[PDB]
């Protein structure tokens, strides 16, 4: 069983610029572990697989969250530290293009369809329960949990938005953009680490270590 | 991955 | 209107290793243009936007196709030239890991759910009609076409597979893996171009040129 | 992008 009310409760429970952005991400990694614990059946998975899922999904999970948090922001994002990053600042740090992708493919699309916190929660749980993650001891159990989240999401959408039959598909079709954006953000992060002039705190650093 | 294991256990 | 019978007709109309793989891809680029012309309403788009959509989507479109073509192959893929590439050969060329991703995340998943040619066709049309593609003169019209493909796909799935209510979602949830795999294949391709010891024919070369 | 334009026109 996978109740959207429990998923929503999980979301509501946890509520230069590059340095600030790295600080914010590290801070949210701690909060992400707490969120994952509150998603039904996640804690019941083997500890090793909980580790694999969070290492594989953390970046997309945190990008999804700050993107939705930033819907009321004009041409920018709100970080978990309370700091704002705007287009001008991102451009001036040499990361304009990827920043614009986030705004156009995530923040604005979330704003325009008025994605609610239940929908965001379920999208994140779908991302969390990724059966493609390498080294999972039981991919089928993870896949079964993903299936239960999206069956639950679909029913929620059709109940709450009965005249938007394409809504459920539209939500899931943000996931390729999120995948793509996550990969590019991670690529930048490894470069920041390579140069060594940006403070990267311990939990973020741990996520960067090699399997 | 020490921090993740620690936070998930407790 | 977006009939799945027209989409299926489009699919059915067009039916070292690195060098062979590059040959195959270039050959399929010609065939891809013909497929796109047969997808309802694509040809009615401005020529500039038809160009943008095919430049943005060609790699994922061709990967989707050879992956589905290879379902009857054991531990390998069937190329459009009729040549097979197996795990051992890919590994021996230094591309083992990305090759394994294709088999595990695309070929096997397609095999296991028995994805049919209508479903593959619609997934590809969804990929073709990507409203996130840069420089589109009317993103809304493209988005409207995508919406019509997935409404049509959903109805097809629910009619043909009435006891698999999660089937439609499962199909769309292959799209992040396809996005990810497409990006990595393209990264390898640019490296093959950089080294300059692999023949890259003209249509493939054109796709690599800078916007 | 000459080839793509050519094939799409005709
Ligand atoms: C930890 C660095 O990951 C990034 C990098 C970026 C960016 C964002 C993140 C990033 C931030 C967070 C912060 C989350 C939060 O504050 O809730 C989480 C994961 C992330 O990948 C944006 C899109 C702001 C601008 C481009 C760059 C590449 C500098
Ligand atoms: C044109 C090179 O794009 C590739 C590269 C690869 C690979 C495949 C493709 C590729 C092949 C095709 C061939 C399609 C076909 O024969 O129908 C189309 C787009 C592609 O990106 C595989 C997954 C076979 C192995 C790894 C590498 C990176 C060598």
């Amino acid at each position: 069983d996978m109740p959207v009310e429990r998923i929503l409760e999980a979301e509501l429970a946890v509520e230069d610029p590059v340095t600030n952005i790295c600080q914010a991400a590290d801070k949210q990694l701690f909060t992400l572990v707490e969120w994952a614990k509150r998603i039904p059946h996640f804690s019941e998975l083997p500890l090793d697989d909980q580790v694999i899922l969070l290492r594989a999904g953390w970046n997309e999970l945190l990008i999804a969250s700050f993107s939705h948090r930033s819907i009321a922001v004009k041409d920018g994002i709100l970080l978990a530290t309370g700091l704002h990053v705007h287009r001008n600042s991102a451009h001036s740090a040499g990361v304009g293009a990827i920043f614009d992708r986030v705004l156009t493919e995530l923040v604005s699309k979330m704003r325009d369809m008025q994605m609610d916190k239940t929908e965001l929660g379920c999208l994140r749980a779908i991302v969390l329960f990724n059966p493609d993650s390498k080294g999972l001891s039981n991919p089928a159990e993870v896949e079964a949990l993903r299936e239960k989240v999206y069956a639950s999401l679909e029913a929620y959408c059709k109940h709450k938005y009965p005249e938007q039959p394409g809504r459920f598909a539209k939500l899931l079709l943000r996931l390729p953009a999120l995948r793509s954006i996550g990969l590019k953000c991670l690529e930048h992060l490894f470069f920041f680490k390579l140069i060594g002039d940006t403070p990267i705190d311990t939990f973020l650093m741990e996520m960067l270590e090699a399997p | 991955h020490k921090i993740l294991h620690r936070l998930l256990q407790d």
